[PDB]
RNA sequence: GAAUCUCUUUGCCUUUUGGCUUAGAUCAAGUGUAGUAUCUGUUCUGUAACAACUG
RNA sequence: GUAUGUAUUUAUUUUAGAACUAGUUACUAACAUUUUUUUUUUAAAAAAUAAUUAUAUAG
């Protein structure tokens, strides 16, 4: 129902360079098409080229120095017309420096494809938004939140089902218990032949290993204090 | 605040409702083995008593008639009584306990019964080829809770213990809409509001949300009550304006259904919990609570 | 409605071979159940 | 000098990224009908006092 | 479509709100079957060509 967009080089507007970066936050710089598959009407390369050559705080964008303008006089003496390797020597993006040689020497039409359409300034938008847009910055949020597997989000399904299930059990109970027919609780299953109840034994009971004092007494006051505790949650209920 | 209250059953009373449209008189069911009717008026008394099953009673609902009544209980049996002289029309024997029943508005011979191992069993009064049982319902995987038929007599609701909620038309053995999320919770009373708008069902994270019943059924919140362990029952105002719920407590809680606001919040003497708790239609501003102690208390 | 796996009896031509002879009937049939494949909602208005 | 309450820098970090390889690999152009999600728009805003009994 | 997992108790253990309304996006679903070669003008003109399909797919 979207009619099928083969060549996807365009313009870059501000919504895809803020899509792009906040991509790149979370998904990092060197999977490029599961950034590119967060906004549409672009390319995994076209992602590539928009991060390398504009988007990128390390690259260089400022006015060039008296040193560096004669630099560059000398090096597109030097070097003839190889600007990649040139603008490697300024540590500066390469079409920066071509304008800039452009505008040193010196002193589109529509329906045209431009093909330098990274390297240039993006375009503010209209004051409402696009609908695609829209459903752009929708889907884009819809996917930079989970941060789950398969797995993990039917564990807390499973969670959130044993824990309601768990009340309805105990709700028959009072329930029968009102009525006056006392049904105990019963247990969870064994799945092996030795699973463990945790009720019925202290299961890998440790004794502290006594000393030189003492401890008949305070024996004596911890097994009164929480005798009396189980009388009290069993008459009136914690 | 209370202003009178009802020698009403020992040992707790686990349903009582009110005449649909007049109120005159009221029943309970109650735990111990008795069905009783009290008038709202005139006498304060208990005009007719009447024993009922062998086991505790579960459920009660009515005819829209109003000659007779139904009742359901943990013997594993339904029951259908004259309200008037008393005396049975039909005795039915399940298999599992039932759960709840409901008796259709339109015709008085139609009734759903919804038993504990997910099935809800659609009898019927006249016809008399297979035990009456017209069709039974199995799209419910666990044992259900309450069920709820619609006010227009077409459609009607169900909820279950597998934190589902289905939609049946009437004789169909299909559910035209499950209303079912991750983070549910399975509710044990469902209700629909005077205004037809809406029907709210009380969930087991002591909520109350609210759904359309209009087609595309979708999903305000009533909070402030903790009602998680026991299933409580929830009743509205006669204009519908006002919902009110009873807690684990022993207080009633009112809100606003038009802002969702919690307006006010009544205590009730009993130290057990409260959990039906119904509204009386032609007489404005006045509830009638009732729990686990016993007694049946007339809040304003 | 069925609850119960079973062969139930119709006679499409509801009385129709009494005044109308069969072929046109089976004609009569297929105008019909057309439109109801067809549009469904105004045909179905049209027999109401 | 010393205690009680309360706020700043300073320590503590206390829900504070738990393997491997060929970045493990490939590729996101199908119609109807249906389910689920969300998103736009419109209108309206009985109480008190006095006389009498205390059962 | 498999794998794999989950559900199925009776033989009784003593006492800020209210209402109305319709389509746009994604995703999922073993659920479902209106020809070929051109030419020409700005709808019409030309030319052409031939007893009828699968129940089969899995980590």
């Amino acid at each position: 129902p979207p009619v099928p967009i083969y060549v996807k080089g365009g313009v870059w507007t501000n919504v895809e360079d803020q899509i792009l970066k906040a991509a790149v936050q979370k998904y990092g710089t060197h999977q490029w098409s599961k950034v590119a598959s967060l906004l549409q009407k672009k390319t995994a390369r076209q992602s590539e080229l928009r991060w390398n050559e504009y988007l990128n705080p390390k690259l260089n964008f400022t006015e060039f120095s008296k040193e560096e303008d004669a630099q560059l006089l000398d090096l597109a003496r030097e070097l003839p017309n190889q600007w990649r390797t040139i603008a490697d020597m300024m540590a500066r993006p390469a079409q920066v420096c071509v304008e800039r040689y452009n505008r040193l020497l010196e002193s589109l039409k529509a329906g045209d494809i431009n093909p330098n359409a990274e390297t240039q300034m993006a375009r503010p938008d209209n004051g409402d938004l696009e609908d695609e847009e829209k459903e752009m910055l929708a889907e884009a949020r819809a996917r930079l939140l989970n941060t789950q597997g398969k797995k993990a989000t039917r564990k807390i399904r499973e969670r959130m089902l044993e824990e309601s299930k768990r009340i309805a059990e105990l709700q028959k109970r009072r329930e029968l218990k009102q009525a006056g027919i006392n049904v105990a609780i019963k247990k969870p299953k064994k799945k092996y032949g030795t699973d463990i109840d945790y009720n019925e034994d202290i299961v890998y009971e440790q004794a502290p290993m006594p000393g030189i004092y003492d401890t008949s007494t305070e024996d004596r006051q911890i097994k009164k204090k929480f005798e009396q505790f189980e009388r009290k949650v069993n008459r009136k209920g914690l | 605040k209370v202003i009178r209250n009802y020698p009403g059953h020992p040992e707790g009373t686990t349903a009582l409702k009110f005449l649909p449209k007049t109120g005159h008189l009221i029943l309970s069911g109650g735990n111990d083995h008795t069905i009783k009717i009290w008038d709202f008026y005139h006498d304060y008394e208990c005009l007719r008593d009447f024993q009922g099953h062998n086991k505790p009673i579960k459920a009660l609902r009515f005819t829209e008639d109003c000659q007779s009544f139904l009742s359901s209980s943990f013997d594993r049996s339904v029951k259908i009584w004259d309200t008037e002289t008393g005396k049975v029309k039909t005795r039915l024997h399940l298999n599992s306990t039932p759960a709840d029943v409901e008796s259709r508005p339109t015709n008085p011979h139609e009734f759903i019964v919804g038993l504990s191992n997910s099935k809800i069993l659609h009898y019927d009064d006249r016809v008399s080829e297979n035990q009456g049982l017209v069709q039974t319902y199995d799209h419910h995987l666990s044992s259900i809770l309450a069920l709820k038929y619609f006010p227009d007599g077409s459609k009607f609701i169900s909820s279950s213990e597998d934190k589902t909620v289905r939609i049946w038309e009437n004789q169909i053995n299909v559910p035209i809409k499950q209303i079912s999320d991750t983070a549910q919770h399975s509710m044990p009373f469902l209700n629909v509001h005077p205004s037809q708008n809406y029907f709210c069902a009380q969930s087991m994270d002591n909520r109350i949300y609210s759904f359309s019943l209009k087609p595309k059924y979708k999903r305000k919140i009533f909070k402030g009550h903790s009602s998680a362990g026991y299933g409580i029952s929830l009743a509205f105002s006669g204009d519908g304006r006002y919902i009110c719920s009873g807690d684990s407590k022993s207080r009633l809680f009112t809100w606003d259904w038009n802002t969702s606001r919690l307006l006010n919040n009544i205590k009730i003497p009993g130290n057990k919990p409260i959990t039906q708790v119904d509204w009386h239609p032609q007489e404005t501003s006045k509830v009638i609570c009732s729990g686990a102690a016993g007694k049946i208390y007339v809040c304003d | 409605k069925a609850t119960e796996p079973q062969m139930v009896l119709f006679n499409i031509y509801d009385d129709w071979l009494d005044r109308i002879s069969s072929y046109t009937a089976f004609s009569r049939l297929t105008l019909l159940l057309r439109a109801l494949k067809t549009n469904e909602e105004s045909a179905k208005m049209i027999l109401l």
